[PDB]
């Protein structure tokens, strides 16, 4: 049961059965809302410059800059390195089993610094879906939370549907950051990693977990600097943790 | 009251 089983839900099933696998959610490319809500100044690469190994849209990019993606009207067109959401240019990962957070993510090859590992992708909700999906999550006594702050009335829900991006667990001294980026006129959220990442090393961001729960789950990061909680020492409400 | 739950905040 390989990475390429993910793409392979008859499969996938099957290798969750005996425990090869995680448990199925359906995986999506991008996001999906429950209740629905220009160019950069670049020149253009000759074909020499794009033959002698010349980034399009790199480092002095206006869009790649603003954290906004260019699109197919790019002056760069094809070449443009400036559409990795949209691409799907993720980092080479794999999904293993951890001694006591559940699943995680590693480092499939080295990777270099500020290098794009996945989109943190899943079902977009307002305040009021929100509300009933902790209610439902409650209800299930689910373990494993997926909830990603977007925007104040924007709330990313992996739970259901997402990508591999919803297996990256917490550390208190992470290897990665997310990113919010502009996308077709709409926010997405990316793992950036902020360090080198060797291969085969567990792929981690700090949470900034703003905890609802009556309970704190105790974190398991091992770092010389682990806060012992995920969320901290403060419990806050649901309207709060949601961005009201 | 929910027993768990709380939501991640992008930071940098
Ligand atoms: N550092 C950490 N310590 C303990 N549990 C962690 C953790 N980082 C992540 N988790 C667990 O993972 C959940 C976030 S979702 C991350 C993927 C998850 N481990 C899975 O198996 O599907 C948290 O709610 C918590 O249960
Ligand atoms: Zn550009
Ligand atoms: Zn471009
Ligand atoms: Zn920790």
């Amino acid at each position: 049961c390989v990475m390429d089983d993910f793409r392979d839900p008859q499969r996938w099933k099957e290798c969750a059965k005996q425990g090869k696998m995680p448990c199925y959610f359906d995986l999506i490319e991008e996001n999906v809302y429950l209740t629905e809500r220009m160019q950069c100044e670049c020149t253009p690469l000759s074909k020499d410059e794009r033959a002698q190994g010349e980034i399009a849209c790199g480092e002095d990019c206006l869009n790649r800059l603003l954290m906004i993606e260019c699109s197919s009207r790019c002056p760069n067109g094809d070449y443009c390195s400036n559409r990795r959401f949209q691409r799907k240019q993720h980092a080479d990962v794999e999904v293993i089993l951890t001694e006591k957070k559940g699943w995680g993510l590693r480092a499939a090859k080295d990777l270099p610094s500020n290098t794009f590992v996945l989109e943190y992708c899943g079902e977009v909700l307002d305040h009021k879906e929100f509300k009933a999906r902790v209610k439902e999550y409650a209800r299930n006594k689910n373990i494993h939370y997926y909830f990603m702050a977007l925007k104040n009335d924007e709330i990313i829900d992996a739970t259901q549907k997402g990508n591999c991006s919803r297996f990256m667990n917490h550390s208190c001294e992470p290897n990665c950051e997310t990113q919010k980026w502009t996308v077709n006129g709409q926010l997405r959220v990316g793992f950036f990693t902020t360090k080198l990442v060797p291969s085969g090393s567990e792929l981690t961001f700090d949470y900034q977990f703003q905890r609802y729960g009556k309970e704190a789950q105790k974190c398991f990061c091992g770092s010389a600097n682990c806060r012992g909680y995920l969320g901290g020492e403060n419990r806050v409400s649901i309207r709060a943790a949601g961005g009201k | 009251a929910p027993r768990f739950g709380g939501v991640m905040r992008p930071n940098r």
